[PDB]
């Protein structure tokens, strides 16, 4: 805000420093407040790291244990049984998947041999991708009126314009070029104007 | 952790035996070392902004000039607001 | 002069009770904290939502308290026509020449930076 | 792929006779490429198909006015 | 100036003024006479879990045996390009100066 | 009486003595260099003031 947001907007900056999208819902998903979690939900950039609680690495047989928090686990609304899928698609090689609880299961390695590589390993899985549009780090559920809107403190004008229910012809954003580069100059200059 | 008795380096775990890679020393105990992480969730659930109070006049409500979600309702009947990171008033 | 921003006996009276009953807000808050029956604002961990709570409840004593002190006070003194008329002053700085300063705070914060704990 | 004309920022765009620019380029004393230029390939420029050497009349909203119309001159890029 | 940094790697490198790179732990410890693991683990720290975090340096180290290897890696950086002689005492004479 | 490190490394390595033993025990440090080892590094504060 203030000063330096001003510089940004006069200096033309390709991409803000926060950029910022106001999300607005259609009709039959416009007062529903569990729709509208749902939309947020599946919007938002998930990582594996973000429903992990407990990250054990074993040195004698090459296995890595993932503990799962539950009350993550169902807020993201995923399921143990994809992200083993998910996994079960990665570059790692010859693994072996076994549950050691309802919530938990080990990543055996019957090839590697170092610990070098099993740390790599290690960290190559936990950022792998679950879920979400990719640029959006966080969405936010905001009753404004009567009305339910949606808050995200990323930027991808041409993602969330694909995501269903989304109201395509009121969303707002702060990114100037994605918003030339998509709607036109006229569009661009207006925005320029209500960002002063 | 163990160390050998002989070389002085430590020992892996290979099999049933714990093997010094250096002298070829073995022994009959295994001792497992794991290393654990522990990953915090306490401010990661999604957050839903209606202007009701938690306690006191402290509600979650998203600043238009900022973008906090901490706000004092200091008026219930205008719905009046105040941001508690930059002290803006507004209205929702 | 000085006392136009001197208030009687009475209104200190008044405003001591009202700090009491907001210690008293405050340590009920500590004492819910311990026992972990405190409930955490979406996206702040616990000990952050409590200092949230303390400072809101510390800001509702100094408006109290400045109300208290200007209902005691002549509504005709030199001081409250500069302030009303709007020549100079406000109504913060009659509250803490009058009622009390109220909560410090640097950077949004409560005072903590010190020895260890 | 997405109809773009509709949204809430975007002005309406109309193609220019060329009777009528022809009397506007009079009328205002220069040349067609004096006017603030579009792009042939603007997203809005598309959805009405205009052509390099047009010259586009946009309507938008104002507080002042109410409907306020605005020239543009088609190039390419 | 010396500094000590702990990567996403889980290994401890050191790096100060008139030497390029980062140096391993081990390496550097090797270096001043502690040739065994156990010597290095046991003045780092008493505590098990605590010592069980030098692992991964340890393997990195694992090649250098005894000292004069050190000092050759070390000399590998400070002066690079001469005999297998001068780089030990290079070595030696910098890491006790600075 | 405190004990140095080198000490007490020898008795843990050279001797039985348990590693639990002195995991219990004060640090004491001259100057920001880690000096040795204390049982009960409180008394020891309280007797040098
Ligand atoms: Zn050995
Ligand atoms: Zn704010």
């Amino acid at each position: 805000l203030g000063l330096p947001r001003l510089i940004e907007i006069v200096d033309a900056r390709k991409v803000p420093s926060t950029p910022m999208m106001t999300i607005y819902l259609t009709d039959e998903y416009k007062t529903d407040k569990d729709k509208a979690l749902d939309i947020a939900r599946r919007i938002e950039y998930t990582r594996v790291e973000n429903v992990v609680s407990s990250v054990s690495v074993d040195i004698s047989n090459m296995s890595i244990t993932l503990q799962f928090d539950q009350e993550m686990l169902k807020d993201k609304g995923v399921s143990i049984e994809e992200i083993k899928k998910i996994i079960t698609k990665l570059k790692l090689g010859e693994i072996r998947i076994e549950d050691n609880d309802e919530y938990s299961f080990t990543i055996y390695f019957e090839k590697i041999d170092s610990i070098m590589a099993l740390f790599k390993m290690r960290e190559k899985i936990l950022n792998t991708k679950i879920k979400g549009v990719k640029g959006i780090k966080r969405a936010i559920v905001q009753k404004k009126g009567d009305e339910y809107v949606i808050i995200t403190d990323g930027s991808n004008l041409e993602g969330i314009m694909n995501v269903t229910g989304v109201d395509i012809n009121k969303i707002q954003t702060n990114n100037i070029h994605e918003v030339e580069e998509v709607l036109g100059i006229e569009a661009a200059r207006e925005l320029i104007s209500r960002e002063i | 952790m163990r160390f050998c008795p002989k070389c002085g380096s430590f020992l892996k775990v290979k099999g049933n035996k714990m093997v010094c890679s250096k002298c070829g020393y073995s022994d009959h105990d295994v001792e497992k070392v794991i290393l654990k992480e522990n990953v915090a969730h306490e401010n990661d659930k999604t957050i839903i902004a209606d202007g009701e109070t938690i306690e006191g006049r402290v509600a979650i409500s998203l600043c238009p000039r900022c973008g906090s979600v901490r706000a004092i309702l200091l008026n219930k009947k205008k719905r009046l607001y105040r941001c508690m990171t930059c002290n803006f008033v507004y209205n929702i | 002069t000085l006392e136009d921003i001197t208030i009687p006996d009475e209104a200190q009276n008044e405003i001591t009770t009202k700090i009491k009953e907001g210690y008293s807000q405050v340590d009920e808050y500590i004492r819910k904290f311990n026992e972990g029956q405190l409930e955490p604002i979406p996206g702040r961990t616990i000990e952050e939502s409590l200092e949230s709570y303390i400072l809101d409840t510390l800001d509702k004593l100094r408006k109290v308290a400045g109300e208290i002190a200007t209902k005691y006070l002549d509504p005709f003194n030199n001081v409250y026509i500069m302030a009303i008329t709007g020549a100079r002053g406000s109504e913060l700085n009659i509250t803490q020449m009058t009622a009390l300063l109220g909560q410090q705070s640097v950077r949004g914060e409560r005072i903590r930076r010190g020895y260890r704990e | 792929k997405i109809d773009i004309s509709n949204h809430e920022l975007v002005p309406k765009h109309e193609i220019l006779q060329l009777e009528e620019a022809y009397k506007l380029v009079k009328e205002l004393g220069i040349k067609p490429e004096q006017l603030p230029w579009i792009r042939a390939s603007d997203p809005v420029a598309k959805s009405i198909g205009a052509k390099p050497g047009d010259i586009i009349k946009i309507t938008r909203k104002s507080p002042f006015t109410g409907e306020s119309v605005t020239y543009r001159y088609v190039i390419t890029g | 100036q010396v500094m000590i940094e702990r990567l996403k790697d889980s290994t401890i490198q050191i790096s100060f003024a008139t030497v390029p790179g980062r140096i391993p732990f081990a390496i550097i410890m090797r270096a001043l006479g502690f040739v065994t693991d156990r010597d290095i683990v046991y003045a780092v720290s008493l505590d098990p879990q605590i010592q069980n975090e030098l692992l991964p340096s340890l393997e990195q180290a694992s090649s250098i045996t005894s000292a004069e290897e050190a000092l050759d890696f070390i000399g590998n950086r400070v002066a690079i390009g001469q005999k297998r002689e001068n780089r030990i005492q290079k070595a030696e004479q910098v890491i006790d100066k600075y | 009486g405190v004990v140095s490190v080198e000490d007490v490394i020898r008795r843990i390595s050279e001797q039985n003595e348990d590693v639990e033993k002195y995991m219990s025990w004060s640090k004491v440090y001259l100057n920001g260099r880690l000096l040795g080892y204390y049982e009960d590094g409180k008394e020891l504060a309280k007797k040098i003031r």
